[PDB]
């Protein structure tokens, strides 16, 4: 595994390190979005930053499943639920939860 | 090891770290109907991990002030995914279920919420208030729909029954300060061996807060309540065109 | 034939319900074991949680030092049959002379236990039942008194044409069964079958009898359910000539070898109507007594 | 695509805003083929 | 013996007095995709009798002038019953196909009729009549839906093919002096062991006079060409909300 | 586990495709038995029903009467192999000096072999194809000229960056293969294999390559699949500075190791472009020749 | 945290079906990914330079 830069839109030098990580926060229930990538591995977007997208440049074609850890980083007093869904081909970006 | 948990259904999971065992209603779990208990003759259609999933159907906010809610099975899902087709299409249904409701708060928050299930849930009106009107419930009370319908009178569940008795029921409690999800397994409950999606809901389910919600001014105040659910078992019968009710 | 290995390895059509307890026979009340001191960590009986949904499984022999006791007390009184086996009042007819109701000699009850508090709340402690039934019917004028009198009561099975008459061809009764007899014998008793299209009657029904929209006008049929409704009990003077006295007849039913599934909680408001749950909402009242502090008797 | 299915709650003291590091790679069925030169070459001039 | 015939799938039965037999389509029974010629890892639904019977889509008149018809599959059923919603929620689709086209008349009237499966049946323009213009077919002309389209050159088969070769395909004839349907089942045909059933038509159906309808005036002049089709061993993955296209 | 009888005794799984008929060595064309003179009712051969769909299975030797033949005669040459293992043009790539096309010494040709009519019409006589295959690279000036110049071939597979000029640094080629020969030596020549995604190349693709609306602006997508792009074939003459020579590379493929599924109708009417079937409306013409009348040669 | 990556696998987190997987892993082994001749050096030797 290596850092999958989902928060890829800072692109001045002093906030690249930006790109690393992205937030969550107190909402209004109202089942918000929090982000959305594309799957795709060696396709430009955030898969670029992993070396598994930089090798998987180095070939034409691949082939398996994918896998995408994420580590919560605030404080231990703080709780929460999140959904994470794959959509396969054909379904448009989700409209809502 | 108890607190913590997987469930996995189709190409659904779901996972908890404060849970508190797992309830499988009257002890048994769903299966499928067999071949003495059932009398339509034609073979049933069993769509197995199409409908046999996780459905998160809806998000009611926790407040000092609320009173409590309830949803109608199979009626919150007739209109979703493959599983909504199936009980639109078929005359004949039936399946368990796997019920998660989902609410977290923090170290400091503190509240109960008692969830139920109640077969046979019928709604009854305050009777005009005075009791001399013979009013009944609308299409919208008896079958909510996704968004479920909030409790006039909890005390007597809207029924003229004494929510103090409905742990005769299967139910799990979720205590803040303890864990932060109930899980009910429902087996198919009826006193016929399959029956309609559209006109009868087998059993309800109850969410209501005995012990209110509290928190100091400062503490995160938007408290969700989400409710996920997965048929189990499911068959249909009796083929033709999509009615919805 | 089957062949990809998913379908080999499928659990799909088990018909078997796994079921994670099993009955014991238990024809007392449970003995108490003599127990004695413990001073343990680890061990801690007294501490439960709720949450899970369970009762709590600490006994007396884990809180206390208990003795020995031989418990031989009786467990069968409490059972189904026990509870239910014991006639009660669902039903009352009335054949006045000269009144608003029933002028014409003759009536149809339509059977329905619902309309009799004391009963109704007993069977509503479940959901569904099933059960075979002895109906006694006790007949006499308004003041108790006995006249010498013939009776015919009919059962009418749904889709039997219903007397409207004390003279309706319908009491030829050539099929339905009837009973004929005098207000001087004693009380007309017979036995009654589990009669439902169903496995058992339910006392509740969350749904709608048909299809189609369930527009206000119809909303009186939510609960409805035809498999609970078993038909129509006539009564008649027998004769052409209108009957000298006015009668009441009362009918008494007794269940036996009786099933029940589901159990739920017990009515703690009026019941106002047959046909539903509905309660007089402005006066909910609590489930029982009340006190002025919860730091006094 | 990621959602909130309950929600974020923190006690009185505790940052109303936390951060998600995301970690990428492949299962063990995962296999490439037909090897070709990346997209990027990464030289502007002659490397001196 | 061989004249007449029933044909029974789910709860739909077919049955024919003039029959010349069944075609199955390159030697070939319809059956599921194997554990080894498999990709996706996703456990499918098979459905089974709720898709797999017997839908009468359509209906053309034979006429006189009429030039020859064309159907694309599984397009013609993409939003019909519980098989359009599975194609519909489902990336992936595979299955093979019953096709039964009727057509009666009388021992008076004459003409024949050619029944085709085409596998990639790629349409092609007239490019402008002169051959400079680079036109391309209309989305409503290469996935017609179940109204089929009707062929503007049926010698060339719209496609720069003669129509004359295409016996080199599964087919039957309708004959009216013989037999009044045809009846062809086809297995799944494809270079992938499964594939969207909104993006890709595996094969297109054409019914084409060769032998022109006539008949005697007083003869019924109505002799109309009924299409039905019946899905075969369906099975479906990558399940998630419903899309049309 | 299993336990209701419909899905014990179902057949939903089954991947093993029952085949009606089987392949049988035949290396020669089939013999001819002696037939005699047969005057049956019952049997009759000569009668068929093309309805049916099947053609017909008389013989020669029961429509009249034949002698003994032995045939040798092989059928080696009509095996796929024998039928597409000759090589033939397929792509032709030109380097001119000033010209309107390629003025910058190197050039990129999209590998697709349907630019030319008779290497198209034999292969599209198949729906779907699985091959290796062997091609060939001759290069001279527009007069068929041999002249002392070097030059760079190299496969760019999809996703590989396109050289945009005779000095782009993708003609490094650390990854993608190059070749790099004289035009005075002999023509290149390499073995490539089956490349595509799919288990066989397509020549027909009824449909689309992504989902959406297929509005009119799209339309040009319309039986494109990916499956069949197996990228660039690029070329450039090996220097700085602009070659003395204008070059023409003729590419010629030759198929092997070939399996062929689906045959269908061949190609009646001129090809206008490559992506697609199209054909002149105004100028459809019957398969072959004509006559005046069909009662005279 | 623990430095490891995740052991979680297709059959665990959904239903899956059985899949023979054939596909090579040939192509990346060292010697396939670097033994392809690439550019490394340039020499001139010009005339009058
Ligand atoms: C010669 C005539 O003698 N026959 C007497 C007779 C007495 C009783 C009888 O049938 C009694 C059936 C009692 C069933 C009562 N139930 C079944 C469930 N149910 C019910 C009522 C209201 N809501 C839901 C269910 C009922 O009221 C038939 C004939
Ligand atoms: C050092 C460089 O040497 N490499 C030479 C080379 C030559 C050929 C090559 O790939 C040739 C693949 C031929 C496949 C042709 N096909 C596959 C199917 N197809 C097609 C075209 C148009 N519509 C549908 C399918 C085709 O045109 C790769 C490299």
């Amino acid at each position: 595994e290596t850092i999958l830069e989902v928060n890829n839109v800072p692109t001045n030098a002093t906030s690249l390190m930006e790109r690393l990580r992205f937030p969550v926060s107190a909402q209004a229930g109202k089942g918000e979005l929090c982000a959305v990538f594309r799957a795709d591995p060696g396709r430009n977007g955030p898969w670029q930053s992993t070396l598994l997208g930089q090798l998987c440049g180095y070939y034409t074609q691949w082939s398996g499943s994918l896998e995408v850890t994420f580590m919560f980083t605030g404080s231990f007093m703080a709780t929460g639920k999140m959904l994470i869904a794959y959509t396969p081909p054909g379904g448009p970006l989700p409209k809502d939860r | 090891s108890d607190r913590v948990a997987q469930l996995t259904i189709g190409n659904s999971t779901i996972t908890t770290q404060e849970a508190a065992n797992i309830i499988v209603g009257y002890g048994e779990w769903p299966s499928y109907c067999s071949d003495s208990d059932a009398t339509a003759v034609d073979k049933p259609t069993r769509p197995d991990v199409s409908v046999n999933r996780f459905y998160t159907l809806d998000t009611k906010l926790w407040e000092k002030s609320s009173k409590g809610w309830y949803w109608k099975f199979p009626d919150v899902l007739t209109e979703t995914g493959v599983f909504g087709q199936n009980a639109q299409f078929h005359y004949l249904y039936r399946s368990g279920f796997c019920i998660h409701v989902q609410c977290n708060a923090s170290k400091f928050h503190q509240g109960a919420l008692l969830v139920a299930v109640l077969p046979e849930y019928v709604i009854g009106t305050v009777a005009g208030g005075t009791g001399t009107e013979d009013t009944h419930p609308p299409y919208k009370q008896t079958q909510p729909g996704a968004d479920g319908f909030e409790l006039q009178h909890p005390y007597v569940l809207d029924a003229g029954i004494p929510i103090s008795q409905l742990t005769v029921c299967p139910h799990q409690w979720i205590n803040l300060r303890t864990n932060n999800c109930a899980t009910i397994i429902v087996p198919y409950i009826n006193a016929l061996p399959f029956d309609s999606a559209l006109n009868h809901c087998n059993f309800g389910l109850l969410v209501v807060p005995i012990s209110p919600l509290d928190y100091d001014q400062g503490a995160t105040p938007v408290i969700p309540i989400t409710i996920t659910l997965a048929p189990m078992c499911s068959e249909f019968a009796g083929l033709r065109q999509a009615v919805t009710q | 034939g089957d062949r990809v290995a998913d379908v080999i390895e499928s659990s799909i059509g088990d018909s078997v319900s796994r079921a994670l307890t099993h009955a014991l026979p238990a024809p007392t009340g449970q003995n108490t074991q003599v127990s004695s001191h413990r001073l343990d960590t680890g061990k801690v009986p007294a501490l439960q949680a709720a949450e899970i949904g369970a009762s709590s499984n600490a006994s007396d022999e884990s809180m206390i030092e208990t003795r020995c006791v031989l418990n031989s007390h009786s467990t069968a009184e409490t059972t189904l049959d026990s509870f239910f086996s014991r006639a009660g009042l669902v039903g009352e007819i009335d054949l006045p002379l000269k009144g608003t109701t029933n002028p014409n000699g003759y009536a149809n009850w339509d059977i329905d236990i619902t309309g009799y508090a004391q009963m109704r709340r007993k069977v509503e402690l479940f959901t569904y039942m099933r059960f075979d039934a002895e109906f006694t019917f006790v007949a006499c004028t308004p003041t108790g008194e006995v006249v010498p009198q013939l009776l015919q009561y009919m059962f009418v099975p749904p889709g039997a044409p219903k007397p409207d008459s004390r003279e309706s061809l319908a009491w030829q009764t050539a099929t339905n069964p009837s009973v004929f007899v005098k207000l001087s014998d004693p009380p007309a008793q017979v036995s009654v079958p589990f009669m439902s299209p169903a496995s058992a009657y339910q006392w509740f029904y969350d749904g709608y009898p048909t299809f189609g929209e369930h527009k206000q006008e119809k909303d009186l049929e939510y609960g409805a359910c035809p498999n609970n409704m078993m038909g129509t009990f006539s009564v008649r003077t027998v004769g052409t000539s209108k009957s000298k006295y006015p009668l009441v007849v009362r009918i008494y039913m007794r269940m036996k070898h009786v099933r029940a599934w589901i159990p739920r909680p017990m009515r703690n408001q009026n019941y106002l109507f047959k046909a539903n749950p509905n309660y007089a909402g402005n006066s909910i009242k609590p489930t029982g007594a009340s006190r002025t502090a919860i730091t006094t008797l | 695509s990621i959602w909130y299915q309950t929600n974020y709650v923190v006690p009185i003291g505790a940052p109303n805003t936390a951060y998600i590091i995301a970690l990428a790679a492949a299962q063990k069925n995962f296999t490439m083929k037909l090897c070709k030169d990346a997209s990027d070459i990464l030289q502007t001039g002659t490397i001196q």
